[PDB]
């Protein structure tokens, strides 16, 4: 028969592992804007 | 659009929740050491309200750490506020009441439609057993059935779309038939269901004979092998059930 | 037919009805090995007093000795064809009729003959329905207790590095305690926190951050009214379609009562065949023990007659009728082939169906509805399941009460 | 010793609407000499092996059609498809991130 | 202007205009249509996404044991090929007859 | 005002209004905001349908 | 669902000498693998979703 939606879903980290990519590349990029404005300001 | 939550669970969010945290927020502010216009407990109120319906409204929020500690709490409780609310927002703001304009067959708009409102118009195929339990139950009620006599259920049936007719009393059995089978879904029976003078089909045999013990054995039969199930099924099913 | 105790003097105690009426009492004789005199009303009983009036004939009622409903069971220990219950004391002489919910079957109808159903009803399955039940902690569920670790561990790692790259960024900046006000107040949605990070760094921070809380606001609240009522999908069954009921599984106990109509519906039917071995395990002795044996999660459902199951809905609440019905045979009054009666019994019951005798008889007695009826209305949240979070307000006023003297001293301190 | 046991299932069933419509009666007998079918040693053993040595007329049961069997008894129309399939127990779910 | 901005900075959730109400009457009428602005909000928003896509369920029939099947109608057209297998599938079927 | 500014107050009105973001002057801009709030309102209620 | 599981055979007359040799040859081809090559290339495509 036709599955039941399973509810109760307690949203672990792989469920959402995606969006702290998106907070990691950040982080990453930001700090690059750090070191790239650094480079900006001494030359 | 006050139904997702219970009276009760109403009243302390917002009368002793509220307060208390008001009181809270303007306690710690008051004694924090770093604490434009000094903080009231007008402004409290008016800033724990605004964080409720999501932070649209302008707030003056207090200084002090401990203060804005309590504060950021009320926020995480006006996020799980919104949430639990708007959940079902929608589904409880399209629930219909349909009311019936009738009860059953003992209403007084039946029994005595003269005194009442523009008459009820209501009527029966003559000539059967409805008109008869009704000729004999209620005298009054069936002499008001004779001006809206009907010629067949097909003929009363579309009666009652055009409004003509405003309630057809007939059999349970074929009126469920014509319930379920219908287009639009919109004629329904009064009562869900509810059958007045219950009886039961049956085949007439003939008076003193010896083949009433072996069909009403048959009949039975049909009962507990389940056959009587899948004719139900096949013949008195329609897309409104 | 209720049966309750007689007074001390031996007679039935007075009662009255909601109209005013008073309730018509028969003495019975029926056992407790012992046979006392018991009171007897209800819907039977008040239909026997009319069929006695109007067919001039006295009663004795005396309840079943052997408390079944009446089977077939020729037992081959004896090798002899006997009738267990009211259907064998009809044809022993010991009664001349049966004024009980006597359901009109086949097998009873060859040696016995029945009359007119007095009550047209079928078979439905009685459930102890889902009560749904709330926690303190239901706010904290709709994450895993990792993540809501990640959730506010990454909070300060991004506060930490949003200071760190407008202190040392070359270019009014954004302290320690003004850039945790801004990664907190960006995560609550609360108004604290009104210095928006200096730096074209801090900033591409400062926004990806508020789009992350979003994502994770979001997904957090999407289902939260889920977790703080909580419920079993849909209903236990549906009626004799669903696998679930078809075969046995050791974890769902469906049964009936013992030597009943019901025993022989499923033992005759050639589909439903283990259906009725697992009903042969668990099949009770009394419809009244299965009906409390549900309330008490230990039978999870009772394939029973409609007319007496969605009475029980009426009354207690936390049993729910599921199912459509089946097997729709009437209940009539037994009586023996002979039966000098049969033919003004029938008469008088298919007189007071018309009359609307027996339509006053359903209101009196059937018609009670003492709780709330079902609808498609979603649930509120009521004050068990918000009970988590007001603990959570409650317990952010006693940690500022230990809070403020903490910022207090810290002053002092520096 | 032949003890009489009670037989059932979908091909039973089979076996009685087929029977009253050609008008027919049977004796059905479980195998006791393997089962199914097996060209050992050049010989049929199993449910056809009891029809390859005359001891039955045809043999109701999870047969399969294939070219070795039918070259030695004739097969009826199949009656139900199968074949060969492969099973195994799920495999752990990955959530795709960018989700 | 300060007024204005305040009812359409609460209804649309926009940072545009930051003059709360002064008076207590003004405080009151101000705070109870941020309740309005929300629930306005709320139930527009309650099924937006589902008006976008605009999709009409209960279109996919269920198989042949679908009610709108069972019966004849103007509206739902079904048909098959002439003098092919399926039409003596159902000429030979009992209680497909119509 | 700039526009740095005007960027990252239309990004913080799509992620509801949670960063203090600095708002125009002038019926004309404030208008346009309001307009762009109005879609972050939609944006929202779409995104987060089926998040 | 599917309803009237009735696959598709050659038709032939009675007679029909090759009766035999035409079914030997379709069973030997589903064993051989054949017939799930021939649904490969000519009824397995799957353009799109
Ligand atoms: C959608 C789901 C929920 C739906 C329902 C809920 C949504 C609707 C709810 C709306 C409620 C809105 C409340 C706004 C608060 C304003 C406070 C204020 O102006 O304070 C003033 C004073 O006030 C006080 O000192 C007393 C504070 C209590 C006022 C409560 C009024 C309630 C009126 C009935 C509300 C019910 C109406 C709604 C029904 C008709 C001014 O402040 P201040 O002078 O800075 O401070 C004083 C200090 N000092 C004296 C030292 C100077
Ligand atoms: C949208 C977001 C905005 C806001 C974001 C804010 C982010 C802030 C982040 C904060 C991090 C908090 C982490 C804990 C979260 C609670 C969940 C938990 O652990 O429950 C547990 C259930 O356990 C129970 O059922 C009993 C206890 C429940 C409450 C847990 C106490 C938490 C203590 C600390 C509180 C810290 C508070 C701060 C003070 C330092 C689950 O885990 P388990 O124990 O393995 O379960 C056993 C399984 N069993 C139950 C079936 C047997
Ligand atoms: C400051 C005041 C409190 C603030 C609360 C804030 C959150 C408010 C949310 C409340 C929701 C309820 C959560 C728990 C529910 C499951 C557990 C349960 O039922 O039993 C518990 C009840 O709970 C408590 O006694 C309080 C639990 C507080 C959780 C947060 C503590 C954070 C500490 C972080 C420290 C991190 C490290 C710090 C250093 C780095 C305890 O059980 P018990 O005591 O055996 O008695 C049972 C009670 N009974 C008999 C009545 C049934
Ligand atoms: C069942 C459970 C339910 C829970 C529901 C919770 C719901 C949400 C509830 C509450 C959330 C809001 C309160 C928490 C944040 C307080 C700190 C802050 O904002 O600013 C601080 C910054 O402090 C610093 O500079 C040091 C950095 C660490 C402080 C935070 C530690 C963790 C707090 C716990 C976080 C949770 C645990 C996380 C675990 C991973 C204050 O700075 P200060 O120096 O004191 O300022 C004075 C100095 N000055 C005058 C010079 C400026
Ligand atoms: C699921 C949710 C949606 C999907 C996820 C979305 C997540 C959110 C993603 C991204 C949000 C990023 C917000 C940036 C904030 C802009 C303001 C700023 O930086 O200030 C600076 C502006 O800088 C300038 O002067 C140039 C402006 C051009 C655009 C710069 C930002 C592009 C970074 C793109 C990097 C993308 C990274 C994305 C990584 C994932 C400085 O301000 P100022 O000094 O006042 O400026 C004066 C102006 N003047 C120079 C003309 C005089
Ligand atoms: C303390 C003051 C500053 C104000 O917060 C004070 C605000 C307060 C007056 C409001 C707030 C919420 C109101 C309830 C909302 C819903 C319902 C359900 C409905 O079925 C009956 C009415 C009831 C219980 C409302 C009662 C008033 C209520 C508690
Ligand atoms: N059904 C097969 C045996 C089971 C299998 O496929 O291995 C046969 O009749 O030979």
């Amino acid at each position: 028969n036709e599955k039941n939606e399973v509810m109760s879903s307690q949203l672990d980290i792989d469920n959402m592992a995606g969006v702290f990519y998106m907070l990691g590349a950040a982080m990453a990029l930001s700090l690059i804007t750090f070191i790239s404005e650094h480079l900006f300001y001494w030359q | 659009f006050l139904e997702p939550f219970s009276a009760d669970v109403w009243v302390m969010m917002f009368v002793m929740l509220l307060i208390v945290s008001a009181v809270a927020v303007f306690v710690f502010e008051y004694f924090s050491p770093v604490g434009g216009p000094s903080f009231t407990i007008g402004k409290a109120i008016w800033l724990l309200w605004g964080l409720v319906f999501n932070n649209s409204v302008p707030v003056q929020n207090p200084k002090g750490t401990t203060s804005k500690i309590m504060v950021s709490v009320w926020a995480f409780f006006a996020v799980i506020f919104l949430a639990s609310y708007t959940a079902n927002l929608a589904a409880f703001m399209i629930q219909e009441e349909y009311v019936d304009q009738v009860s059953g067959l003992s209403d007084k708009k039946f029994q005595r439609p003269n005194d009442f409102s523009p008459p009820f118009r209501f009527g029966t195929v003559p000539n059967g057993s409805t008109e008869r339990n009704i000729r004999n139950n209620y005298a009054e009620m069936h002499a008001y059935m004779g001006k809206f006599n009907q010629r067949g259920v097909d003929d009363a049936l579309l009666s009652l779309k055009t409004g003509k007719l405003d309630a057809f009393i007939y059999d349970a059995a074929v009126l469920n038939y014509m319930a379920g089978r219908d287009e639009g879904c919109k004629l329904v029976t009064i009562g869900s269901g509810k059958v007045f003078a219950s009886t039961g089909y049956g085949i007439a045999i003939q008076k003193d004979s010896g083949w009433k013990r072996q069909v009403d054995l048959a009949i039975l039969q049909l009962f507990g092998d389940g056959e009587m199930e899948e004719l139900e099924a096949l013949w008195l099913t329609g897309i409104c059930h | 037919v209720y049966v309750k105790p007689t007074l001390s003097d031996g007679t039935c105690k007075e009662e009255f009805t909601v109209n005013g009426d008073p309730v018509k009492k028969v003495i019975c004789t029926g056992p407790n090995r012992h046979t006392v005199p018991q009171c007897c009303y209800g819907f039977c009983i008040d239909l026997l007093i009319k069929l006695a009036r109007t067919m001039n004939f006295t009663y004795e009622v005396h309840l079943v000795a052997d408390g079944k409903f009446g089977t077939q069971e020729r037992v081959n220990n004896s090798n002899k064809k006997e009738w267990n219950g009211m259907m064998g004391e009809l044809l022993s002489g010991q009664a001349d009729m049966i004024v009980a919910p006597l359901t009109i079957n086949n097998e009873r109808a060859q040696y016995i003959e029945f009359s007119k159903p007095f009550k047209y009803q079928g078979l439905t399955i009685l459930v102890k329905k889902e009560i749904p039940r709330s926690t303190l902690d239901s706010f904290m569920q709709p994450f895993q207790s990792t993540l809501w670790l990640l959730v506010g561990l990454s909070v300060h790692v991004v506060a930490v590095m949003l200071y760190l790259l407008d202190r040392f960024s070359p270019f009014d900046a954004l302290t320690l305690s003004s850039a945790m006000w801004f990664s907190w107040g960006v995560l609550l949605n609360s108004g604290i926190g009104e210095g928006a990070p200096r730096s074209f760094s801090a900033r591409i921070l400062g926004m990806v951050w508020a789009g992350f809380a979003m994502i994770i606001v979001a997904s957090y609240t999407a289902n939260l009214a889920a977790f703080l009522v909580l419920d079993r999908p849909e209903e236990r069954i549906t009626g004799i379609n669903d696998p679930r009921l078809r075969n046995p599984s050791d974890k769902f106990i469906y049964a009936t009562v013992k030597q009943s109509s019901v025993d022989i519906y499923f033992r005759r039917q050639v589909e439903l065949s283990t259906m009725y071995r697992h009903m042969e395990k668990h099949n009770y002795e009394s419809a009244a023990e299965a009906i409390q044996a549900v309330r008490d999660n230990k039978l999870h459902a009772f394939i029973w007659d409609s007319a007496v199951l969605e009475f029980e809905a009426s009354q207690k609440c936390d049993l729910v009728t599921t199912g459509e019905l089946f097997f729709r045979s009437g209940f009539g009054i037994g009586m023996r082939k002979d039966s000098p009666w049969k033919q003004n019994v029938s008469l008088s019951i298919l007189k007071s169906h018309e009359n609307g005798f027996m339509e006053d008889l359903d209101k009196t007695w059937v018609r009670y509805q003492e709780c709330d009826s079902r609808s498609n209305a979603p649930a509120t949240l009521t004050f068990e399941n918000m009970a988590g979070v007001f603990m959570l307000v409650a317990g952010g006023i006693v940690a500022g009460i230990f809070l403020i003297f903490i910022e207090i001293a810290y002053k002092r301190h520096k | 010793g032949y003890i009489k046991k009670c037989c059932k299932g979908f091909c039973i069933d089979i076996l009685k609407k087929i029977s009253k419509s050609v008008k027919f009666t049977y004796d059905l007998y479980l195998v006791t000499n393997g089962k199914h079918g097996k060209k050992i040693n050049g010989t049929w053993n199993g449910m056809i092996g009891e029809v390859v040595m005359k001891r039955a007329y045809m043999a109701v049961g999870s047969l399969t059609i294939n070219e070795e069997r039918s070259e030695v008894v004739d097969f009826s129309v199949p009656f139900i498809e199968t074949g060969i399939s492969v099973m195994v127990s799920r495999s752990n779910g990955t959530v795709s991130p960018s989700a």
